[PDB]
């Protein structure tokens, strides 16, 4: 029941303390229909080369660590086959599978929580003020929250009560999530169909989702156990498409 | 917006017989909880929420 | 009115016959095996703001047998003070000697007072 | 397999390392038939407001600690419904479901024994003397067994290889029981029927029946595994009836 | 009441490899021995228990 | 999954976290047949005095220990109603059950190989030599492998990783075998049935096999886990005849 594979491509996913595999509001990623498509020209659907898992370096929980947060893409543009398509086509569109790695002992304990947020429009920090690009993505480094209020010009508001949105950041339950709690799973999977009001968008543009994951209950160990414990975040595309293609954009 | 008439009850949490940990093991631990609603709630009457306000437009 | 409650006297007793309401008395005893260092009664009296007990409980402290008498021409395997009730002392003869009775005598209470057993082994040349 | 929910009235409980359940003689609890019955007035059953999970205060389980007996009923005599009915009524009768919960580490090992003695008649410590009420029950504090012979007028003989019944502690097996092994499980459930020779009996006059739980193999731990292990012990009458109703006793 | 003519043999436990724990657990533990006769037991003859004595009436 | 039982003879063997039952090559013993047979007379198959589960001493893992191996027969040789039949009798044969039996905590690791080789002809320490049969065989004692290249005239070339034979130390698994890997299981099966060229064989000349038991990842533990841990070998004759019977032979 907890044994799991996740295979996209050429690529694998074995896990053994897996709890379940939310599936975002029960829809799956599927291609663009020909009823309500809207782009004229034939799409690009490469299917092994770009639907594969990914893997963005790991973090590291420390003890007093507030959290962590990605973009989703503009994390996986300089991965391979999927960070080229999306370079050489105006127009994308795909669903991702996140599967969310972190593995600690029996006398370890701790809670994080995975969640996948569309549209995690962000605050900055000076109110009347604007973020920056950098400011909301790393590309594969991730952003990090603070466990107190920020300062600084330009850069998101990101004490983590609030999660960088205004919100309270115990609600995100409303978004598909997971946990991962050191005391019984291992890995949490979200399975995130295409969320956007237009049928394909950019994909240099818009942020997609943002994938943030917040210790609730942190670390903790006794006298010798590992004081290492890191995570390890994999993205995989699915049903990828693309569309009008011209020369490469650059930034 | 609960009185005294349409009071609710209260909510209290004991040990029944405690917390045991081998050795090498942390010692403090922690509980969440976490509030929905079953299959029968229901609300009713509109009003507006008191949580939101402003002082000025644009805002 | 009622006095608080008397308690619990750990390797000991507290006997009750008659509630603990105003004037009742209670008594205190020990296991065997514990001397009580202590009152041996308490009763429900007035104090001050309230009612409450005449003495505060007692202790019962462990009854100790004394050093195991050495032996000539022997040797005991590691021995210790703090001799408590039910708790043992072994014996053993020297090189060229032969043992004779009780190879090991145990620590047992009498009249409240701490008494080993027979006489230790006898070493023979 | 070892999970188990056990809801009577309005109270629930939950266990997830239970062995199983012990029906005393194979034998549930029922309510008085009408060919096996004596008395000509209609029974008060309450059904719900009685039969229901009471939980006495808990015990700490110590290194060095002989054990300890409650006497049921009169253990539940203030115990909401049950001990009102209890007092308003001379002719009594109930089953019970009693659930004991011990709860250790991996690291912690032990082993009790959790018995049900009908009829446990009691001896003295003077062999020339007489019981009291309060040596036998002091009402939900649990009476506590004594690793040596005990004194003292009128409290009884509670050395705990005698059991307090001059028997041998070791043949308690015959009567219901289970073990609570720190090791496999961290509860016992016994469910007692109405055992005794009339077919309804008075509540305060007849202490029904006895629980003793005494630890075989005691406590141990290491380093820094969590000093304090405690008891707690739930009840939960069963097929409740009351018969002869006038004012209420008093003691 | 066994004599070498009707005995019966004797039981006897060794370890076969041994008893291995992680840190932070005990080292000495117990074992314990419950008796019991199976389906195909028999006794007969009855006679009286040599374990009950007394030495005058009202005992 | 994990349980097993075997029962040979008056023996039992009880097991809870056992892995499989290797059989040898698909292959169970079994007994002569009438056209595979060479010798005329009638054989002995005492069938309960001799097929059942011998013990043999057992070893210390240590920290630092290279190995063991065993000769069968040449083990079993003093054992019971085995080792008589096998002096009384010219001609024997035989297959065999081992299981080997170590178990350890959940805070200590290690990795062994058990593995039985069929004619496991072995080589002298010094090149221009020849072994004794002392220093093939101790009885029930096992022999050790060691760390480094032995010297001394008579004695194998017991360093581990050449395991004696001259082949590869972790090539072995072309041959019957198991691991006991200390995280998952605490005891490894092997059915052997009797290989050999020639129908029967004698039993003092032809050590038709060896057991060896080869550490490849060691022991290790923390501050105050169980320092010993032993290993425990059982070996259970199977379909065991005999034949040609005189008086009985000496060493």
């Amino acid at each position: 029941d907890r044994v799991r594979s996740i295979t996209l491509g050429n690529s694998t996913i074995t896990t053994q303390e897996s709890a379940n595999v939310v599936v975002a509001y029960g829809r799956w990623p599927e291609y663009l229909k020909d009823n309500e498509a809207t782009a004229e020209d034939q799409p690009t659907q490469p299917d092994v080369a770009t639907c594969r898992f990914y893997t963005l370096e790991s973090v590291t929980w420390e003890r007093d660590s507030p959290g962590w947060w990605w973009k989703f893409p503009d994390a996986l543009k300089d991965m391979g086959l999927f960070g080229q398509n999306m370079y050489y086509h105006y127009l994308g569109r795909a669903g991702y599978t996140i599967h969310v790695q972190c593995n600690a002992s029996k006398f370890h304990q701790g809670c994080l929580m995975v969640v996948c947020v569309p549209e995690a429009e962000m605050g900055c920090s000076q109110v009347d003020g604007t973020v920056n690009e950098h400011s909301l993505s790393e590309g594969e480094t991730a952003k990090k929250f603070a466990s107190t209020s920020t300062n600084g010009t330009n850069t998101v508001q990101s004490i983590v009560t609030n999660a960088g949105m205004g919100v309270g950041v115990g609600n995100l339950t409303i978004f598909p999530h997971q946990w991962i709690n050191l005391r019984t799973n291992n890995c949490a999977t979200i399975v995130m169909p295409y969320i956007n009001n237009v049928p394909m968008d950019n994909m240099f543009r818009h942020h997609n989702f943002t994938l943030m994951i917040i210790p609730f209950v942190p670390l903790d160990y006794s006298s010798d156990s590992s004081t290492y414990v890191p995570i390890t975040v994999t993205v995989a595309p699915m049903c990828a498409e693309y569309n009008g293609l011209r020369l490469a954009t650059s930034l | 917006q609960q009185d005294e008439y349409t009071s609710a009850g209260n909510v209290t949490c004991w040990y029944q017989t405690g917390i045991v940990v081998p050795a090498g093991t942390p010692t403090s631990c922690s509980i969440m909880c976490f509030v929905s609603a079953c299959n029968d709630f229901s609300v009713r009457l509109l009003k507006d929420t008191p949580f939101i306000e402003q002082s000025a437009l644009l805002q | 009115k009622s006095c608080p409650n008397p308690g619990e006297i750990r390797n000991g007793q507290i006997d009750v016959p008659g509630g603990i309401l105003f004037g009742a008395t209670i008594s205190f005893s020990c296991n065997t095996g514990y001397k009580l260092f202590g009152s041996t009664s308490s009763f429900c009296l007035i104090s001050g703001s309230s009612v409450q007990w005449s003495d505060p409980l007692p202790e019962c402290r462990e009854i100790y047998c004394p050093a195991p008498p050495q032996i000539d021409n022997g040797i005991i395997q590691g021995e210790r003070d703090h001799y408590g009730y039910r708790q043992s002392v072994t014996y053993a003869c020297n090189k060229g000697f032969t043992m004779i009775g009780e190879h090991s005598i145990y620590c047992t209470v009498n009249n409240d007072e701490g008494e080993w057993s027979g006489p230790p082994p006898e070493c023979r040349g």
